[PDB]
């Protein structure tokens, strides 16, 4: 760890601290996630073991790269690719002017490519929020912070309950579902999509029940037709107020018909019907950006 | 060949290929104990059996046991000249890493120290987990023997909905097949066969080649060698009878088949070598 010179502290969590660092020889800048092992009662934290093993196997242009794992002294250093900006700060900087639609489309396309890659490797991110989406100077945006991620089996079993930051948390999580998988990440990305368009959090709740009701007030209170099994879920109550779904013209005014269609499908109540990341890439909203590949009907 | 149905969330052949490609990144050496001339194969069987008992006591998932088994076998293949008194430390540290990867609320470090009857301190376990994870190049996400059996049981019990992610199959036949695999993993010669082949050959013994091919994708020729090897193990299980699904205090019944169990399998392992 002699060739790296710490430049600035950029982050801090329960695991440890994140620094920006500069290679003294090559001039290369990286991000160091430092874990102090003398302070840890259970050895390498479960979240670091998971994140390291997952990222060793998740190399993709829209996923922040894990470059190296260095054990030195009583310390474990995770060395990452460094990006100078996150989407949350970019949205706030763009709040008065707005993000141009082609950049919103390009960013969403890229996030869906990174997510489609995670999901085909059977990995749930489970903490997609603008503060975890990193941006470089060349127009790329990348998924970061896999500390809450989890590989899922085929089939899944019951995993850690009450995941995802509250504003980006899917309604099936809030109502206490036993099983979940890739749909929770799509919901978060849908919230983020709307947030890029309107420059305001779509559902900024301050408690689980307030988050749920903010969802109900915008998408309508779900029932058995739109979401089979919703009335049998642990936290569902027949006493919930009945609100009517709002016209997306009023929810995301700037967005055209294609965007409204894609957003609706990413915010479908039923996790079984909510659009997949792979399918979303094929949506007409991106028909200008992408060209499909010939499919072998064999 | 691929047995997955069409997947709403990804290209079925993509998901399968990645699963298959992974099993080529994770190497196994059925003869790795020749790197450690002071060890014998029975020692590995005794160690693995002990880890199985440990898992049941703490209600650890079968997946957790098989990760520990996989970390131990791959780690040993990177080392040389290990002595028998070091085995308990490598095993329990393998299980420590595995539990931290897999369980929602893993047991604490001192509990892993506790079950060694003081032959392994917490400090030694922390040293050993770093040695293992570094020697494994932090490649800690294998497809376990039991994970394959999980995939096979879903596909066998698929409806017209082709929903592959929400579990749906009889718990009691799952545990019966897992019992054959738990016996088989005690013998180091099992590593000759890919983990997915091992699991499919166990399933065949409890059903048929048609069902096996339908849920695993492999043709009878792929598994014939494995099935022939598993033959004595399967009969030793058949002579003694099929085990019963256990309930576990604090485990929901729809997860009860996923908890690791233990029985006198070292006795049964002897008969299979006849
Ligand atoms: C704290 C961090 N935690 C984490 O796990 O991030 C991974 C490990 C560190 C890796 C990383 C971070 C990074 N640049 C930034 O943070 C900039 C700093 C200046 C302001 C904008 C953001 N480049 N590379 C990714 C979460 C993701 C942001």
């Amino acid at each position: 760890m002699e060739n790296f010179q710490k430049v600035e502290k950029i982050g801090e969590g329960t695991y440890g601290v994140v620094y920006k660092a500069r290679n003294k020889l090559t001039g290369e800048v990286v991000a160091l996630k430092k874990i102090r092992l003398d302070t840890e009662t259970e050895g390498v934290p479960s979240t670091a073991i998971r994140e390291i093993s997952l990222l060793k196997e998740l190399n993709h242009p829209n996923i922040v790269k894990l470059l190296d794992v260095i054990h030195t002294e009583n310390k474990l250093y995770l060395v990452f690719e460094f990006l100078h900006q996150d989407l949350k700060k970019f949205m706030d900087a763009s709040a008065l002017t707005g993000i141009p639609l082609p950049l919103i489309k390009s960013y969403l396309f890229q996030l869906l490519q990174g997510l489609a890659f995670c999901h085909s490797h059977r990995v749930l991110h489970r903490d997609l929020k603008p503060q975890n989406l990193l941006i470089n100077t060349e127009g790329a945006i990348k998924l970061a912070d896999f500390g809450l991620a989890r590989a899922f089996g085929v089939p899944v079993r019951t995993y850690t309950h009450e995941v995802v930051t509250l504003w980006y948390r899917a309604p099936e999580i809030l109502l206490g579902c036993k099983y979940y998988s890739t749909a929770v990440d799509i919901w978060s990305l849908g919230c983020i999509f709307a947030e890029m368009v309107t420059r305001r959090a779509l559902f900024p709740g301050d408690s689980e029940i307030d988050q749920l009701f903010r969802i109900f007030r915008t998408l309508g209170t779900p029932d058995e037709v739109v979401w089979p099994g919703v009335t049998s879920m642990p936290d569902y109550k027949p006493s919930f107020p009945k609100w009517a779904r709002q016209d997306f013209s009023k929810v995301v005014p700037p967005l055209d018909e294609d965007g409204r269609s894609l957003l609706s499908q990413m915010l479908h109540y039923d996790p079984n019907k909510r659009i997949s990341a792979k399918a979303a890439l094929a949506h007409p909203f991106f028909q200008d950006v992408t060209k499909p590949v010939p499919h072998l009907r064999l | 060949g691929s047995p997955l149905p069409v997947l709403s969330w990804a290209n079925r052949e993509e998901v399968w290929k990645i699963m298959l490609n992974k099993e080529k990144t994770y190497l196994r050496d059925q003869h790795f104990l020749e790197q450690h001339p002071l060890l014998q194969p029975k020692m590995r069987a005794i160690l693995l059996d002990w880890l199985m008992e440990v898992c049941e006591v703490y209600k650890l998932h079968r997946e957790t046991f098989y990760l520990a088994q996989d970390f131990f076998d791959r780690y040993m293949a990177t080392q040389e000249n290990v002595v028998k008194t070091l085995l308990q430390l490598i095993g329990i540290s393998s299980l420590f890493i595995a539990a931290k990867l897999e369980e929602i609320y893993p047991p604490k470090l001192h509990q892993f120290a506790y079950v060694t009857d003081g032959a392994c301190s917490g400090d030694e376990i922390l040293t050993m987990e770093l040695m293992i994870m570094k020697a494994l190049k932090w490649r800690l996400s294998p497809l376990t023997i039991v994970s394959w059996l999980n995939v096979y049981m879903q596909v066998a019990y698929l409806n017209d909905l082709h929903e592959v992610l929400l579990p749906q199959y009889p718990q009691q036949i799952f545990i019966q097949i897992a019992e054959l695999l738990d016996l088989c993993v005690l013998d180091v010669d099992c590593l000759e066969f890919p983990y997915g082949i091992l699991a499919a050959s166990a399933l065949y013994h409890f059903s048929s080649s048609e069902l096996m091919q339908k849920v695993s994708g492999y043709q009878w020729c792929d598994i014939e060698n494995c099935v022939k090897w598993m033959v004595p193990f399967a009969m030793v299980i058949r002579e003694t009878g099929s085990s019963k699904l256990k309930h576990f205090r604090g485990v929901a019944d729809e997860d009860a088949h996923n908890i690791q169990t233990h029985r006198d399998s070292l006795d049964l392992l002897d008969k299979a070598r006849a």
